[PDB]
RNA sequence: AACCUGGUUGAUCCUGCCAGUAGUCAUAUGCUUGUCUUAAAGAUUAAGCCAUGCAUGUCUAAGUAUAAGCUUUUAUACGGCUAAACUGCGAAUGGCUCAUUAAAACAGUUAUAGUUUAUUUGAUGGUCUACAUGGAUAACCGUGGUAAUUCUAUGGCUAAUACCUGCGCACAGUGUUUAUUAGAUACAGAACCAAGGUGAUUCAUAGUAACCGAACGGAUCGCGCUGCGACGGAUCAUUCAAGUUUCUGACCUAUCAGCUUUCGACGGUACUGUAAUGGACUACCGUGGCAGUGACGGGUAACGGGGAAUUAGGGUUCGAUUCCGGAGAGGGAGCCUGAGAAACGGCUACCACAUCUAAGGAAGGCAGCAGGCGCGCAAAUUACCCAAUCCUGAUUCAGGGAGGUAGUGACAAGAAAUAACAACCUGGAGUGAUUGGAUGAUAGGAAUCCAAACCCCUUUCAGAGUAACAAUUGGAGGGCAAGUCUGGUGCCAGCAGCCGCGGUAAUUCCAGCUCCAAUAGCGUAUAUUAAAGUUGUUGCAGUUAAAAAGCUCGUAGUUGGAUUUCUGCUGGAAGGCCAAUUCUAGCAUCCUUCUGGACUUUUACUUUGAGAAAAUUAGAGUGUUUCAAGCAGGCUUGUCGCCUUGAAUACUCAGCAUGGAAUAAUAAGA
RNA sequence: CACACCGCCCGUCGCUCCUACCGAUUGAGUGUUCCGGUGAAUUAUUCGGACCGUUUUGUGGCCCGAAAUGGGAAGUUUUGUGAACCUUAACACUUAGAGGAAGGAGAAGUCGUAACAAGGUUUCCGUAGGUGAACCUGCGGAAGGAUCAUU
């Protein structure tokens, strides 16, 4: 009541972090270009997926240094919300990290090529005009380029620069376009698209399709075109977002652990 | 404070509503100030933002457009004329919205002599090509403008702007209002 | 407060005092070794997790792809664990199993089994003492339930006087007193 | 484990309850208690009352340093380092409790074109003494008052990112307030004259005519013609939110049937008010709104839900309590500051308690953490620390009874000691204190653990022979497993959940001996679930056992006859198995407007799909020594370690969407 | 009825105890909200202007005449929000009461004999009247009768 919750709980936390449930009763909780419940704050990267860090302390240690960076940017804030494609880049080492969805319905930082960390896609949420009558994108990141193409339209991505300011490369939202899925049950699943339902009220929905010819579902906010049909502009995770099923996922697994 | 909610007062089938919570700040309300005529005063109060809303205490002045000619001048008030809601409002000159009011009406007198030249009771080209452009006047209206006044509805809401504004009244509207004016009397 | 989940291993029957049940079940104490009637009515319910598990899934359709998974997970446990052998890997045997499958399975009997404890108390009493090494580490429990690529491998302790050792306390006491 | 035994009779078969039995990860209580792992704990009644101490503070190269402070380096504005104080930000989170509260709250599901939003992230912007504007305030110094406090006055200096002013092109910007034009879209054109964006708008935005000062357009700070970032503040998104808001949903009660209104009840017009929408409020005007599908009122030993207990299925009862909402800080009410509070570890007032007083006055809010009194059947230490987990701040550094660690602890859950083996009478493997030699309970080290102790796990010097290191708790007529034993008592004392024992031989009392059941536990009391097909939708019963209105009409309610493109052959894609089963195109006269959706009356129903927090629950994987658990691990003389490591998945009426030939409502009747 | 007609068993009356009921006292106390009355504090508003300073002249060669006009205290006007207390009434919940009159329990008393057999007047129903008590009688029913039955 009354105002803003500072603490977040353990366990009230999101499920994709994977905190667990002893070993503390709070957890870090991220505001920040991205959602709460659609993002992933610095310090679960740092400790409990890189296993930089041992401890909360430890990651203060590191951040203050001033040599994690995300978006050619340096971020001193330890719970900052670093969400779905956007790239991370420390000096030290010379490796870099661009946070993708997982096919099982996790955040996982993706290693990439130095060449490659330069760009990233942002598709953009609606277009509006700004004062002096100049038109301007915003995106799902919250960031706003301004003086597009007439071409760009809602729904679709953009190649951003980030060395510079400015767009390079636009996309199209159409049939036979290749599309990430980034959030509901379908998360981390990319397929080409087949066809959208409109629904002239409220709610437009998309049928896909994996490339082992599996078709499903999603709300057009949580797909998120990458490239064209076939191929792709970015770099995929394992697997490349097929998600094989449950009886394969148990074979595939203890067939591993035997060695 | 004054309660805007509706945990007070009926349900729709006639029964008592349960309450079991304290007033809240974002159910507020405040005092009404029935602004009216005088020398100017003007009240900041602050609201919820942080954002400040200014009360209008006594108005001398406004802004009123003309319609169809297009000028908005700024005006003296003589005194407030016809109410729809309440005739008390009428009966201590109280400035509120849709309220009917007197004006001046030498501020349009001398601007409609200098831009057209016909009047009422180098250049002189310009005169003419704004004449062509746009000069003949209700009849109604050339009766209003020999007193020396005319008759205009207030379209601001002084409580909230702290701002007299309005437009003069012309056509369907002026006829109207020229009823029930004659029809008390 | 503190987030550990806990549950009860066992439950009492409902018919108190009947001498058909009471007979079956001090068989299988004086075969097997057992302390009290709570550790048969232990593996009396931890057969009917399982048993109930195949009963639900028997039920459905031997195409059915929750069938074909839950099956063979389940399946895998009973030939990991020695109570099923490889033979028969039907969901249905999973049904005529019985407490004494379980209870010949336990740590009491495999060392009895493999004869180095001669005699069922014995061989209680040689696990708890800090002997018998099963794989790289000794046990001391015994309701321990081998999974039957381990059970060559139980063996005494490296330590202790069977295993090579330091003997004991009461044997120094001898040879030092003589 | 989808379970049943005793009791009505001289005996039988019934209906039928009473008693027995079992569970609770439900309280209380009795007796008993060796070990290690985990761990509920002043909820029930008194949301009754509180002594003492503690629980919210905070500083960077970067707002303000003349401490009459420190410190060795010695600086003509300012060497750094810093107490104190001003300014900034926080104190509205967290924690605790369950008294209120029954279409209220809450839950899932919409909407915000009906709005505010510190901060974060990204944008934008010359247009109005400019080598620099003004005068007061602490701390400090001097000095008092009062019995007394986080009371403070008079006098003298001095600061700003405090407070307040305030020129400016390279008439004239942006914003506010009103008026008002554009904001196009199913087709081609001809002749004559004077192009953002939604399903959808009055939206974005541009333009025109004026309005006001009440708001922005930097009089700020650090490292280094020139870079980097600290702070400030406006508009627009963005994010953390919050406020309203659509639909559907709840326990008992009819010995509650009619509620609501002139003083807002339901609606309309026009103000007002709000952050905005609204009878939210005010004027006039109409006479409505809800109810037998339960309105209105009453009861709750009622905060809601996620969930918990309960061994077929269907259910019944519980949910103060780990998470998410809600409400409250003795009772009510009012209000300041701020982005945000109707705040109580903020203030003002009354009422109810209560503290100090020198008797004039002053101060108080443990349903925060311990602790005490009191209520009770009923509940722990006035302990140590920010090391883990997170949060606040000017922030790598400071603070935190949030939180963690220990103590008390048979509320509870898990594992499992109290012996084992020999040789030396019953002989068809068990006994026999007859001797006999072969691991921790304990006590103290070592290292390990720990913020500092402590426990666990390792290894150590001692450490059992009636293994005196001695297992108890309830029973022995039936139900109920186990003695027609032996003394004492004599319808006495007492037992006895129910039936029944006791009147001088007691298979039940009070003892002894022996045996039975469970076992570090077991008995009792209350509530609750199964048994209960003794509340019956699945699933009871109503001639005589409990129970068919004396009999007809009858409105809702419930339920309603048959009947409307069925058959056949030829493909196609799949398909299990040594052609069946799915789905689908044609042809028997079968639409089209176009290049996937429009029409087929409308739903229910069923199917697949969307979206819906975790914890808990089921469940994949994994030797926490087993196990309850936990979410970890596993390989390996290799070192940018690898398994491009794992932590799957299901589950969550009403609402949104979709394929479909029956069934059932419903519509109709060119 | 089964201890078997020396059976079983009904009601008044008498004695002792326990539980509830009616009951004059215009009973009693606690709690709740309804109109009405008085009404603390306070938002807003009205005037008000302790003394703080901006210019303007006055005047002693930065003091004091004063006139304009920003800031703003105490006090004050009218509203609304409205605690608290009181009167009346109603509703809710505990609670006293002379006397009256139920039910069950004792464990055995007094008076009958009503029912169970044709229980010695068959039993029973509805209704009405009467009597120490069970009960009795009138009118119409029923077999649960003591008759499934005869021009």
């Amino acid at each position: 009541a009354r105002g803003p919750r500072k603490h977040l709980k353990r366990i009230a936390a999101p499920h994709h972090w994977m905190l667990d449930k002893l070993t503390g009763h709070y957890a870090p909780r991220p505001p920040g270009p991205h959602k709460l419940r659609e993002s992933a704050p610095l310090v679960v990267l740092l400790r409990n997926r890189l296993r930089y860090a041992l401890t909360y302390r430890e990651v203060m240690m590191i951040v203050m240094q001033r040599l994690i960076k995300v978006d050619n940017k340096v971020r001193t804030d330890q719970c900052y919300p670093a969400g779905f494609m956007d790239v991370i880049s420390i000096e030290k080492t010379k490796e870099n990290f661009r946070m993708l969805f997982d096919t099982k319905g996790r955040f996982v930082p993706h290693p990439i090529r130095e060449e490659e960390a330069s760009y990233k896609l942002c598709r953009v949420k609606k277009v509006v005009v700004g004062p002096k009558g100049v038109p301007a994108l915003i995106t799902h990141d919250g960031r706003t380029m301004r003086y597009p193409h007439p071409s760009i339209k809602a729904h679709d991505c953009i190649r951003l620069d980030l060395n510079t300011g400015k767009i390079v490369d636009t996309l199209k939202f159409e049939a036979g376009n290749m599309a990430m899925v980034t959030g509901g049950h379908n998360v981390g699943r990319v397929g080409v698209i087949v066809h959208r339902e409109r629904h002239l009220g409220g709610f437009d929905i998309i049928h896909l399709r994996d490339a082992k010819n599996n078709e499903f579902a999603t709300r057009i906010s949580n797909v998120f075109v990458i490239g064209k049909g076939e191929k792709a502009w970015i770099s995929l995770p394992k697997e490349k977002g097929i998600r094989l099923s449950i009886m394969e996922n148990r074979q595939v697994l203890l067939k591993k652990q035997q060695m | 404070g004054i309660s805007r909610d509706r945990r007070h007062k009926h349900r729709r089938t006639g029964g008592r509503m349960p309450v079991h919570q304290k007033k809240r700040k974002f159910e507020l309300g405040r005092p009404p100030a029935m602004t009216k005529l005088g020398p100017k005063r003007v009240r900041p109060v602050r609201c919820r933002g942080g954002n400040m809303k200014y009360r209008a205490l006594r108005l001398d002045t406004g802004n009123y457009s003309w319609s169809s000619q297009k000028i908005a001048k700024k005006t003296r008030l003589l005194g407030v004329v016809y109410n729809a809601s309440n005739n008390e409002l009428v009966r201590t000159n109280t400035l509120v919205k849709n309220s009917i009011v007197a004006i001046d009406a030498t501020p349009f007198k001398a601007w409609f002599r200098s831009f057209y030249g016909l009047d009422l009771g180098h250049t002189l080209c310009l005169q003419n090509k704004h004449r062509q452009q746009g000069p003949k006047l209700d009849p109604l209206l050339e009766e209003q403008f020999n007193t020396g006044r005319l008759l205009a509805c207030i379209s601001s809401r002084p409580g909230q702007s702290g701002r007299a504004d309005g437009y003069i009244l012309e056509g369907e509207e002026l006829m109207f209002y020229k009823r029930k004016m004659d029809k008390k009397k | 407060k503190s987030y550990r989940t806990y549950s009860k291993t066992a439950r009492s029957p409902k018919r108190p005092f009947e001498k058909e049940r009471l007979d079956q079940e001090m068989k299988l104490l004086g075969e097997y070794g057992l302390k009290n009637k709570r550790e048969v009515w232990r593996v009396q319910y931890a057969l009917a997790k399982i048993r109930s598990a195949a009963r639900e899934l028997l039920t459905l359709e031997e195409k059915d792809p929750r069938r074909v998974f839950q099956g063979t997970a389940l399946l895998r446990r009973m030939v990991r664990l020695g109570l099923l052998g490889e033979s028969e890997q039907k969901l249905d045997y999973v049904l005529g199993l019985t407490v004494a499958k379980f209870l010949e399975r336990r740590l009491q009997t495999k060392v009895f089994k493999l004869g180095l404890a001669k005699s069922i108390h014995h061989a209680r009493v040689l696990i708890r003492q800090r002997h018998i090494r099963v794989g790289k580490h000794i046990v001391d429990i015994p309701s321990f339930m081998v999974r039957v690529d381990s059970e060559k491998h139980v063996d005494y302790a490296i330590t202790s006087p069977f295993g090579g050792g330091r003997p004991g306390r009461v044997k120094r006491r001898s040879l030092k007193g003589g």
